[PDB]
């Protein structure tokens, strides 16, 4: 059950573990190929937690690319 | 007379938060330099280790489960790999004062617990208690688990009085065993100090060192945090260590409920050894409570027939109500 | 590029930086279709991803009149 | 509304598992009202028998260190507990939920009896020492004489006494001891030049305390709006609900010799500011006086600026 | 009166709850009982369930786990201390809690099932007029509804305290003493949890977050409370006192009253090697903080000035107080305060930062090492400064600008006089 | 009677963790200065290695994704290049007193437990179980990795009573194997140690050193931490060891896991080795549940037939269950 934000892809890890004794699955943020992050999530999460678990990383990408391409300025 | 309506004592015997350190046997003269042990986080992997239910046998579900891994984060603390003695500092403060609570609605018992309280000690003194406190400071049953397994374990008191040491006591502590309480002259005169601080006579504190002889590198065991589950988030840390400071220590009540382990009169058994001083004496380890109110041997009901009814019971009972009111407590409907 | 002999159309991933709700630009696929005159099946037909499953390439025209539209490009 | 002839301060005083939470809304330090009722306590314990009366207090926290814990998805914070013994069918307890914390503080006291009148300053300073170094401050255990050999005695300076120059110097050699922490004001002014300027919007009142101590994020007219101090909400005092009653009149009474009322809890806004920034020591001073015609039963610190 | 022709669907419509897990043998019984306090019958229930269970806007549930007393909810005004605030005026929606353990909530639903539009809900507890028509019925049912609307608000009247209910002295003016039992404000507290709740969660905060995650703009900003920490009430069963609901399971969350250093008990500015050359570094977020705050203020206004310059004042007098408390905590933990490698600014940073007089910096060093040097740390500390407030060029065309200038002279000239005080 | 509610264990053998350190061969008798391995980091470009999807077999996203290779940082610990011996060190003591439950409930089960235990060491001592662990401290089996390909592995163990050696043991680890359990002079007088410490006769302690031959420069295999999470904030870490102030080391929990390899009687089979005693004794690089509860075998049901039946099992499953009891744990519902 992949989640697509735009160009942006965030998918689990196929085999969960039991971390802390609660079962929880990784999930990998992707930019097209570019792996972006990795975070350990528990089950019960619905994927709108999931979404604004990765929001913040996806908020500081759009900052760096609208800074690193902005147009030129003429006064 | 009745009972007040509230009644609270305040306790005696009040400890500091013991702290840990480390360093080498035969340096413990000098061992005032001596580094913190430190509290570390590492990670472990297990398996499916519990009971299972009969519903849950399903070798093929057991083996699915194993098959996921188990994996936490565990707060530890060892000694450093150098360092074989572990060395635990708590000071401790008696007051005095034992009878008069901090809060009485009732004029009239208040005064009838006073006079009782008197008639106690006119009776005789605090020297059965405080020989008793005396033993459990001498064998260190304050190393909770420290103590377990140890090769020589001493303890060092330093009774002091103005800014510097008034007195010193040097015990083995494995030699004072944990079961019987024996007599011993600088025993009996620490027991003489922990009686005279108590009657009111005077204000004692004293600074309690004990050094375990573990090993190199060995896991040493502090306390240990309450964390309230959050059970709709994610996984937590499974084990987390008392620290003051970054430096180990053992909370001041479980020095406090390891000091306290004087009850000997129970009524279910006596070779089983002391347990703590509480109304319905009953101790966690075992989950189960001795001193029922069901027999007339709870703290309540003696301390009732004692004051409503002038029904004075045996000096060991009179011994272990008067550690209830050296303990404290809030007491009432 | 305006130049339609080195032009290549955009694939779904380059799509999806301009077009959808997690886009860049926040435009949602009925909102691009009624820029582009379309219907929104017609415009969904472009954001499959493989060319098996009903997916033709969008147009020059489209494509630039689309970011035109958007205020990506100027497209003069 | 008492100028104190004298100023006694205790110096370092350290203190384990005092309480934090002390009030229904507020959870960090805790409340002037305890030190109030620690100076009372000593002026009932030591004082009375000196020909000394105690007043006020100023307190200062060298440090603070809670036992919470933060629960590792979350931004908020929960409380380290203890465990209770077992009940009397061995079954549980009932966990209620209780706050611990270490501190160390010092406290600025204030003396208009005879104080180097009767006695000589260095025995008053060095018997309160040994007085207070046997009870409890808020809750939790003042912790007694360890390896900190330096700071042990007090310092009972005069007030008024001497050159206004040397007034200043002595008070500023007494303010070189405690720079380590920062101490504790009331800010009710400042906080009723914050309500009036905030009521051209809205008349409400608590909304104010919400707003004055946060972190307040305006968005690009994404700028912090700030306070040039530390803000913090503090109880400020006790309001009664209920009318006077007598001391027979109310069961399970703390006391059937003493008038009760039933009270509920007023905040208010305080202030942690470097002591040097106040030239006069005697500012700090934590006084609580009582309006019981009314509910007001108030600490604070008038005579401040 | 509504009971005749609204209060019978309302009452219609419980039954048709009540009569959700209806069956055969149980479930018919269970109807005829819904249906015997359904049409016009409910003062059969409300003698069941309806004034037994009442309670007031400050339960005194949650001062121990179970202390017997009665949670009075009077006090609907006590503006007297201009200073505070709390219960003196609550006015908007003071909320109240079922007090007691009374499972019935259905007669607390039917409190506000026509109490909206219609004066049954509002009136059944006292001046019961409406209740005559509220009642559908004659006269007893009408007797009996009103009997259970005015059991249900009736305060307690004789005042219990408890063991577990902090008893407290509260000293005189020059007499005796007076005992006070506070209560837990429980609508206070809910007040206050439907404000952090609305400030922490809901819409428009998420707007303002997602506004400020990026640099966008929106016309309203948004609140952030750090520290907020959660005390739960009962354990497992949180309704055995009630405004503890589903959600709010025990959940009172209290704001930080902390001191300004909260951790850092370890010597976190040694004076080490990228330190002790450059004294000045500022090793602190709290100091780097305020002087990127202090950095940022750098507009002039046409008539916010004469305010906003007294503002960068105090805020430069908060960054001189931070570094004498920044001093003050370097000079606790320094036991032996000896020259390393990377100390060279020790003329300057040595000597602000001197320690206690040791043997090498004796009596023979009194200018070496138990040397008052406090003009080279205030040159230090104002290059630190000017470094951090770099002053515009046209910066001092208004008074602003030369108002600066005076304060960091004066801020300068304090942090001087306290060093020098302090210099032996 | 009926097994209690709460019943734990606390383990006998407690070892420390394994500090690592190199030098070179025939310096190891004067191996005590020898330099810590440390922990470094190293880039690693990760090529396109698992499994496809098969609905993401099509050549030109295989290309696409082989065009953009992704890279980690990764710890990594080797020996220096002009050492060829890595030195392995903890200390392990012995306890004793194995049947004793730290926490129970009924007294009964206790009792019964107690009485069982008892009867075990009667019919038998810990020989064989002591001599099981004399021959897993004999081969360096806790050189989990590090054993695997040496050249040559020598251990060095140290009864050490006093601060200094009591005892010297000096064992050629790859003559003893993995598989079978030999008889030896000094390994039986090992183990006769390790049963005296056992039985509560004696205090034990023991510092265990390891030394294998591996090569210049070569890696050794430290324990390995656990990583939630990954981001471009660190240096995309996706490799944590575990390391003690700052050395290469081993966790406390794999040297004791080592340790107790001595299950050779599983019913599956013999001809593969001994596994680790466990309840459902379960190999985790196997994925497999030896003893299932299916069978009349596990830790659990053998244990309830032994007290509660007083269905006595075979010897083998005896040993297998007092070893179960010296590895402790938490037993019940």
């Amino acid at each position: 059950n992949a989640i697509h934000i735009g160009p942006f892809s965030i998918t689990p890890a196929a085999r969960g573990l039991h971390y802390g004794g609660l079962p929880h699955h990784q999930w990998t943020l992707y930019y097209g190929p570019r792996e972006m992050a990795i975070k350990t999530l528990p089950d019960s999460y619905t994927s709108s937690e999931v979404r604004d678990e990765f929001s913040d990383i996806i908020a500081e990408f759009v900052i760096d690319a609208r800074h690193r391409y902005a147009p030129d300025v003429l006064e | 007379l009745s009972t007040a309506s509230v009644l609270a004592f305040e306790r005696k015997l009040d400890p500091s938060d013991a702290l840990m350190s480390a360093g080498a046997w035969a340096q413990r003269d000098a061992s005032q330099e001596w580094p913190a042990v430190t509290v570390r986080e590492k990670s472990v992997r297990g398996t499916i280790s519990n009971r299972l239910k009969t519903k849950d046998r399903d070798p093929a579900k057991l083996d699915a489960s194993i098959q996921s891994p188990n994996l936490q984060t565990v707060d530890v603390a060892n000694l450093p790999s150098d360092a074989d003695t572990l060395k635990v500092r708590f000071t401790l403060r008696v007051l005095g004062g034992a009878g008069t609570p901090s809060a009485c609605n009732d004029a009239a018992y208040r005064d009838k617990l006073l006079q009782t309280v008197a008639t106690y000690v006119n009776e005789q003194g605090f020297a059965e208690l405080a020989r008793r406190y005396a033993h459990n400071l001498a064998n260190a049953r304050f190393l909770w688990r420290n103590r377990v397994g140890a090769e020589a374990v001493e303890v060092r008191i330093n009774h002091i009085r103005q800014g510097e040491v008034a007195r010193t006591w040097r015990f083995d502590a494995l030699a004072i065993g944990l079961r019987d309480f024996k007599a011993d002259a600088e025993l009996d005169a620490l027991a003489e100090l922990i009686a005279s601080g108590l009657s009111g006579s005077g204000h004692v504190l004293l600074e309690v060192v004990a050094f375990a002889r573990i090993g190199d590198g060995q896991e040493v065991f502090p306390s240990q945090e309450l964390i309230l589950d959050k059970g709709d988030k994610k996984g937590q840390k499974s084990k987390t260590l008392y620290s003051v400071r970054d430096a180990a220590a053992i909370h001041s009540q479980k020095i406090g409920n390891a000091l306290r382990t004087i009850d000997t009169w129970y009524p279910d058994e006596d070779g089983l050894g002391p347990i703590a001083v509480e109304p319905y004496g009953s101790v966690t380890s075992q989950g189960k409570a001795y001193r029922q109110p069901k027999q007339k041997l709870d703290f309540y009901t003696l301390l009732d027939n004692w004051v409503l009814r002038d029904e004075a019971p045996a000096v060991e009972q009179q011994h272990y109500v008067i550690a209830n009111l050296i303990r404290g407590g809030v007491f009432g409907e | 590029t305006h130049d339609a002999e080195e032009w290549r159309p955009p694939t779904s991933w380059e799509l999806r930086h301009v077009v959808g709700e997690g886009s860049f630009t926040g435009v949602s696929g009925a909102a691009a279709a009624a820029l582009l005159g379309m219907s929104a099946t017609n415009f969904r037909k472009y954001t499959a991803g493989d060319s098996a499953a009903n997916r033709q390439k969008i147009s020059f025209a489209a494509w630039h009149y689309l970011l035109d539209r958007l205020g990506v490009k100027r497209a003069s | 509304v008492t100028d104190p002839e004298a100023l006694l301060l205790l110096p370092r005083l350290s203190i384990q598992n005092a309480n934090a939470i002390s009030s229904p809304l507020t959870w960090g330090f805790p409340s002037p009202g305890a030190f109030t009722g620690f100076v009372h306590a000593l002026q009932r314990r030591v004082g009375i028998s000196l020909d000394i009366e105690l007043d006020g207090v100023g307190i200062v926290c060298h440090r603070f260190e809670a036992q919470i814990s933060q629960p590792a998805g979350k931004r908020t914070k929960v409380f380290n507990l203890t465990r209770n013994p077992l009940n009397r069918d061995g079954s549980t307890a009932a966990i209620v939920e209780e706050g611990r914390a270490h501190l160390e503080v010092s406290l600025l006291l204030g003396v208009h009896g005879d104080g180097l009148d009767d006695h000589p300053a260095q025995e008053i300073a060095r018997q309160v020492q040994e007085q207070a170094g046997a009870m409890r401050l808020a809750g939790g255990s003042i912790l007694p004489w360890c390896n900190e050999r330096f700071p042990a005695p007090n310092a009972e300076l005069l007030m008024l006494g001497g050159s206004d120059e040397q007034r200043r110097k002595n008070q500023r050699r007494l303010t070189r001891r405690l720079l380590p922490g920062f101490a504790l004001v009331s800010r009710e002014a400042l906080l009723q030049q914050h309500l009036e300027t905030l009521r051209t919007t809205l008349p409400e009142a608590t909304t104010l305390d919400a707003l004055l101590d946060l972190c307040r994020i305006n968005f690009e007219p994404w700028q912090v709006r700030d306070k040039p101090g530390w803000l913090v909400p503090i109880p400020a005092g006790y309001n009664a609900l209920s009318p006077l009653y007598l001391p027979g009149e109310v069961r399970n009474a703390r006391d059937r010799e003493t008038p009760l009322r039933f009270v509920e809890n007023l905040f208010g806004l305080g202030e942690w500011l470097s002591p040097h920034r106040v030239a006069a020591l005697s500012d700090l001073l934590w006084y609580h006086h009582a309006e019981p015609d009314k509910g007001l039963y108030r600490w604070s610190t008038p005579r401040f600026v | 009166q509504e009971l005749r022709q609204f209060i019978e669907s309302f009452i219609q419509e419980r039954l048709q709850g009540k009569l959700d897990k209806l069956h055969p043998d149980e479930d018919d019984k269970r109807q005829t009982l819904l249906a015997t306090h359904r049409r016009e019958a409910w003062l059969a229930d409300a003698a069941r369930r309806v004034g037994q269970l009442q309670l007031v806007t400050h339960t005194l549930k949650p001062i121990h786990p179970d202390a017997r007393g009665s949670n009075l909810h009077s006090l609907p005004q006590a503006p007297g201390q201009p200073g505070l605030a709390g219960s003196h005026e609550l006015g908007d929606r003071l909320v109240s809690d079922v007090v007691g353990n009374a499972a019935a909530l259905d007669v607390f639903k039917f409190l506000s099932l026509q109490y909206q539009g219609k004066n049954l809900l509002n009136w059944l507890t006292e001046d019961s007029a409406e209740a005559v028509q509220a009642l559908s019925d004659n006269a007893e049912q009408a007797r009996e509804w009103r009997q259970a609307f005015i059991g249900i608000t009736a305060v307690k009247g004789a005042p219990a305290s408890h063991s577990l209910a902090k008893q407290l002295y509260f000293p005189l003016p020059g007499s005796g003493y007076h005992l006070l039992a506070p209560l837990f404000p429980t609508s206070l507290v809910h007040h206050v949890h439907a404000l952090l709740r609305e400030a922490r969660f809901g819409d428009a905060a998420k707007a303002a977050r997602e506004a400020r995650s990026r640099q966008e703009s929106w016309p309203h900003g948004f609140s952030e409370y750090p520290n907020l920490a959660i005390q739960k009430f009962g354990g497992t069963k949180p309704q055995n006192i009630s405004q503890l609901n589903s959600e709010r399971y025990g959940e009172n969350w209290l704001l930080p009253s902390l001191p300004p250093h909260w951790q850092r008990q370890d010597q976190r500015a040694p004076i080490r090697h990228s330190s002790v050359f450059e004294h000045d570094f500022g090793r602190s977020p709290e100091v780097s903080r305020l002087t990127r705050t202090l950095q940022r203020l750098l507009a002039k206004t046409r008539h916010n000035n004469f305010t906003i310059r007294r503002y960068r004042a105090q805020l430069v007098g908060q960054i001189c107080d931070e570094a004498l408390q920044y001093a003050a905590r370097l000079r606790e933990l320094e036991p032996g305060w000896s020259a390393t490698p990377g100390c060279q600014l020790h003329d300057a940073e040595q000597l602000w930062l001197d320690p206690l007089r040791a043997q090498t910096d004796e009596t023979f060093l009194q200018r070496r090492l138990r040397g008052d040097w406090p003009a080279e740390v205030g040159n230090r500390f104002a290059n630190w400064l000017n470094r951090a407030v770099s002053s515009d060029s046209q910066i001092l065309g208004s008074p602003e600008a030369a108002q600066w200038s005076q304060e960091l002279s004066k801020e300068l000239t304090m942090f001087k006089e306290i060093l020098e005080d302090e210099r032996d």
